[PDB]
RNA sequence: ACCUCGAUGUCGACUCAUCUCAUCCUCGAGCUGAAGCAGGUUCGAAGGGUUCGGCUGUUCGCCGAUUAAAGAGAUACGUGAGUUGGGUUCAAACCGUCGUGAGACAGGUUGGUCCCUAUCUAUUGUGCCCGUAGGAAGAUUGAAGAGUGUUGCUUCUAGUACGAGAGGACCGAAGCGAGGACACCUCUUAUGCUCCAGUUGUAGCGCCAGCUGCACCGCUGGGUAGUAACGUGUCUAUUAGAUAAACGCUGAAAGCAUCUAAGUGUGAAACUAUCUCAAAGAUUAAUCUUCCCAUUUCGCAAGAAAGUAAGAGCCGUCAAAGACGAUGACGUUGAUAGGUUACAGGUGUAAGCAUAGUGAUAUGUUGAGCUGAGUAAUACUAAUUGCUCGAGGACU
RNA sequence: AGCGAAAUUCCUAGUCGGGUAAAUUCCGUCCCGCUUGAAUGGUGUAACCAUCUCUUGACUGUCUCGGCUAUAGACUCGGUG
């Protein structure tokens, strides 16, 4: 499905642009992705518009895949836009308003404030 | 691939020996003659529903 | 454990939402109630088994020696008898259902036919890895594997016994257990049951105690609202 | 199971022929009493 | 595969089918073999129900699986079933057609069927 | 033993809603998702038209397309989950079922319907 | 230099791995100038795993990104009758050099071809003969087995103990898991090539319309069943026996004591019981069961003739199955396949009629058109009254 | 004079910069120049090379991650063989 090397835009005001994914965490063999994972990436473009800058390696989420997955409360959400968040260790990023729609399943890992910020929530 | 040897006789009657032919099915006809195999039309034409076909 | 069970046959295989009103996989089976021709007892037998009697038939269709043994017996007519061992014993002639066998929530274990897939490439039966075709492809990628613990006068110089090689793949009944069981019905002797059924088209289960654990039983079952508005 | 241990041993104990494991085949040794050979009159013996 | 007898697929698969229901309706009876005829019989059933209800459309609808053949034109064809065959058969439900089996040709000595209707 | 293979109906009547205003691939409907959350019940309003609708009774779903302030998101529903509530807004012109044209298009484009 | 110089494919990569521990993690434990955290040292033990991108004729070598860890050694330096040929070491040529020069450098580069229809040992599944010992067949046992026995995160218990202070434990439970074995296409995706709708050109059909062939199954959109995953569904055990490290309690030798010399618990992802099934030709041919008839009798108990009914095979309707065999049912005693019928599904108002539009076109027609394999009753067709062998318990 | 690790330089994985998440790629800067060298040219040059590379766009079944079907055989049947 939803493999690694695709790059996409961000969610907040952050200042980066493009972002990679790398490296799947801990445990290899993963070989795809899911909505609300955290998981290490390559930055791809960042102009000094923010704090970013190209040839960083950190761990970001992404919350949107166009592919979509099917989670088994019986929602089969599909997206159509990409676009991932870089948070800084705790509840909040770096952007003040948080745009595009978030997933619902970063809930019992916390992370409400986000959700009440975002543009929608499913 | 090949070997550095031939292979006898008795090598091929065990592959040959093993090809031999078998029975088949058979059907006596209740109405002529010309026994002829099961589920099959007799080769005198008259067949259980008609005489479906001919003799030649 | 205490070894109980009934046998099935796949008769479709849908979504069920269950309580908490999310979608789960639930298979509808219809159950064949067994009746018992007996217990093979230890002691008696070496190899203690209830015999269940199944293939409800006629009578001008049965074959004189079984039909001889089963007025012996004076076991109602069944076209066919089987013995599972170990398995709880039951008076001779009886009406086995899986709502009186188990519990609405205990584990059981299945056992049912597979897909026939003709003969199959280790690949599709193994599941074995398929490298990369570009830079050239040319000769036969994926025909048997090679395998290389044996070269000169004596490496090995041959292959070891049980290398799974050329032969037929599935056509065979394969035992699952630890499955719930999920609802329970008697209009059709039909019951429902939790994930994937093995068999590609009218497969026959075997259905048993789980080895595991007898079956703790829990509270689940369906939530819905059939409303009229 | 000790009978099969016995087996083992008078097998490698003997000259390799048919004639060999037909002897085997002539040996019935069991760990258990209960046997068919005793209603034949079997005469009692020690190291023959 | 490369220059040999280039194909077999299924579109020569129905282009015999046509061919043989035609002549077996151009004849009233067709020998062939029996795979083949079985896969003619289940065009023919289908052909026959189709022409049990006549109309212009039913005409049309007819008119997607015949060619002309010697001895009986495709519309000549069209007029005789039309006349005789499908009333005969429009009272037995299924089972229009009687397929039995024939000797060996001496060609192939290949097993051959034979079709039979127009009862 | 012979089986009907008609339980899917008796299976479907202990999980069918009485009313389930049925559609067509090409006609516009809004679906009211109440959650029960036990602190937000929060009635899900999801709007747009149906991609497609698979049959067969039980496994009937379907997948409806929102466009969100530009966001387009396809998500599929199916027709005898519980607290599903469909209310249908308008019909269209039914081109061809399974709309794989009404995937790629956008508002300013969209078909008729009937009030 | 012993033969393979009367041909040794002898690298890398990929697949398959396997074998051993000097296990790396992983399991446990002892010791420790080891408060805890965090360690180090020593010991036994393999169940699984021991990552990836890149450059390099390279695993090498290095950079960078992850886990509790990114192992080591081996298979003519694993794997060219498995593949490629990526090249020192071709021929063709160049760069710089050397040689008076043909050419060469133990230097680099442009470019470049590494066959096999399997005779057999080996290996895997399927089939016929009979044994199997009265035959036939159902239930089986089980002699020996295999698969498998992997791993982490978080929280509650606990910021608890611990030092005092930052910091901060193993484990009881829970969920989250990865990863694979397995299940099917149930919902999502894919597929669907005799399935249809839109759909242009030629060719034809007196003509419009409409049909067909070809033009990538003309094409695009889908989809019945099946078949896969990109889909979610079982599991990652417990138990016992002896257990390694490792303590034991008693206790002698050697009037104290001391796991040991006697007796006596403990305890490792290690071994096996235990989980999944195969599994009597398992010659160790194992048990029970029922039916068969014992319808005479020259010959060696029923062939010198009556020769199973138990069945078994052939053939066909077929199909979970499906290279053939076999597989399971059915075979006129009739519902086993195809249908006939109605239905699911879509294909989405077919043609055509009528109305307005020059015409395209806008509405009833009408979910209409049909359905390979989808759901069910179905003598309507096909499954022959068809052929062959087939017992006297063979001997204690 | 010029050019100077390159197809040429042994010290090499030549210094440094660029890019690359990550450079045994490459291009520029110093110049490890046994063997730098001026018509077996010293520097480069417009267009072009089935010239040799290096990077990207777009793109894909090459990988992830393989499945269905069709032809063609492999399977059976008949003829040579």
């Amino acid at each position: 499905m939803v493999s690694f090397m695709t790059r996409l835009n961000v969610a907040d005001n952050t200042g980066a642009k493009q972002v990679g994914i790398i490296k799947v965490l801990g445990s290899t063999r993963k070989r795809y992705a899911f909505l609300g994972d955290v998981v290490v990436v390559s930055v791809k473009d960042a102009i000094p518009s923010g704090m970013v800058k190209k040839g960083q390696v950190l761990r970001a989420v992404i919350v949107r895949t166009k592919k979509g997955q099917q989670r088994k409360d019986g929602t089969h959400l599909k997206f159509d836009d990409n676009a991932c968040v870089l948070i800084k260790e705790d509840k909040s990023p770096r952007g003040t308003r948080i745009f595009g729609p978030v997933a619902r399943e970063l809930r019992e890992r916390g992370y409400n404030k986000i959700l009440s910020l975002a543009v929608e929530v499913v | 691939a090949v070997q550095q040897r031939r292979s006898s006789k008795h090598r091929r009657d065990k592959r040959r020996s093993h090809d031999a032919l078998t029975a088949q099915a058979l059907s006596v006809c209740q109405k002529c003659g010309k026994k002829k195999l099961f589920h099959r039309v007799c080769s005198c034409g008259m067949y259980g529903d008609l005489r479906v076909k001919k003799a030649y | 454990m205490e070894i109980r069970g009934i046998f099935g046959v796949k008769v479709g295989m849908s979504q069920v939402f269950t309580t908490n009103n999310e979608r789960l996989p639930i298979t509808v089976i219809y159950c064949e109630p067994n009746q018992v021709a007996g217990v093979k007892t230890e002691a008696k037998d070496k190899y203690s088994a209830t015999l269940l009697s199944f293939d409800t038939v006629e009578n001008k269709k049965l074959n004189k020696p079984q039909q001889g043994f089963f007025e012996k017996n004076n076991l109602k007519p069944t076209k066919h008898l089987q013995e599972i061992r170990n398995m709880t014993g039951f008076e001779m002639g009886q009406q086995i259902t899986p709502q009186n066998l188990f519990q609405v929530g205990e584990y059981v274990d299945v056992s049912a036919i597979s897909k026939g897939r003709g003969f199959t490439g280790a690949i599709k039966r193994w599941n074995f890895k398929i490298g990369p075709l570009g830079h050239g492809a040319g000769y036969p990628h994926r025909f048997q594997g090679s395998v290389q613990a044996g070269r000169g006068g004596a490496s090995a110089q041959r292959v070891f016994k049980g290398k799974k090689m050329s032969g037929h793949y599935g056509h065979e009944k394969v035992t699952v257990q630890n499955l719930r069981i999920v609802g329970f019905d008697e209009a059709n002797m039909l019951v429902l049951v939790s994930g994937a059924i093995a068999g590609p088209e009218g497969g026959v289960v075997l259905i048993r105690t789980a080895k595991k654990k007898p079956g703790v039983v829990k509270p689940i079952e369906l939530a819905v609202q059939t409303e009229k508005a | 199971q000790s009978d099969k241990l016995v087996y083992n041993a008078v097998k490698g104990m003997l000259p390799d022929n048919r004639l060999s494991r037909r002897w085997i085949t002539k040996v019935h040794v069991f760990k258990g009493d209960k046997h068919n050979m005793e209603a034949q009159k079997p005469t009692t013996l020690n190291w023959s | 595969s490369y220059i040999n007898k280039p194909g077999k697929t299924s579109a020569w698969r129905v282009m015999t089918v046509r061919q043989q229901v035609s002549a077996v309706l151009a004849y009233g009876k067709i020998e062939t073999t029996l795979k083949k005829a079985k896969n003619t019989q289940k065009r023919l059933d289908k052909l026959i129900t189709l022409a049990k209800v006549d109309n212009f459309n039913n005409r049309r609808q007819v008119k997607k699986w015949l060619l002309n053949t010697n001895l009986f034109d495709v519309d000549q064809l069209m007029d005789h079933l039309f006349s005789k065959v499908a009333p005969k058969y429009e009272k037995t439900p299924g089972g229009y057609s009687r397929v039995l089996k024939l000797g060996p040709r001496r060609g192939d000595a290949t097993e051959m069927a034979i079709l039979q209707l127009t009862d | 033993k012979i089986n009907k293979q008609a339980l899917i109906d008796l299976v479907e009547q202990k999980q069918l809603k009485a009313y389930v205003p049925e559609f067509s691939a090409g006609d516009e409907v809004n679906v009211a998702i109440k959650l029960k959350e036990k602190e937000k019940v929060r009635i899900q309003n999801f709007t747009g038209t149906v991609l497609r609708r698979r049959g067969k009774g039980i496994s009937e779903t379907f997948i409806v397309r929102k466009t969100t302030d530009g966001i387009p998101i396809e998500k599929n529903f199916q027709i005898h989950n519980p607290n599903i509530s469909i209310e249908l807004k308008r019909r269209g012109k039914v081109r061809r079922a399974y709309i794989s044209y009404m995937r790629e298009r956008s508002g300013k484009a969209a078909k008729i319907k009937e009030r």
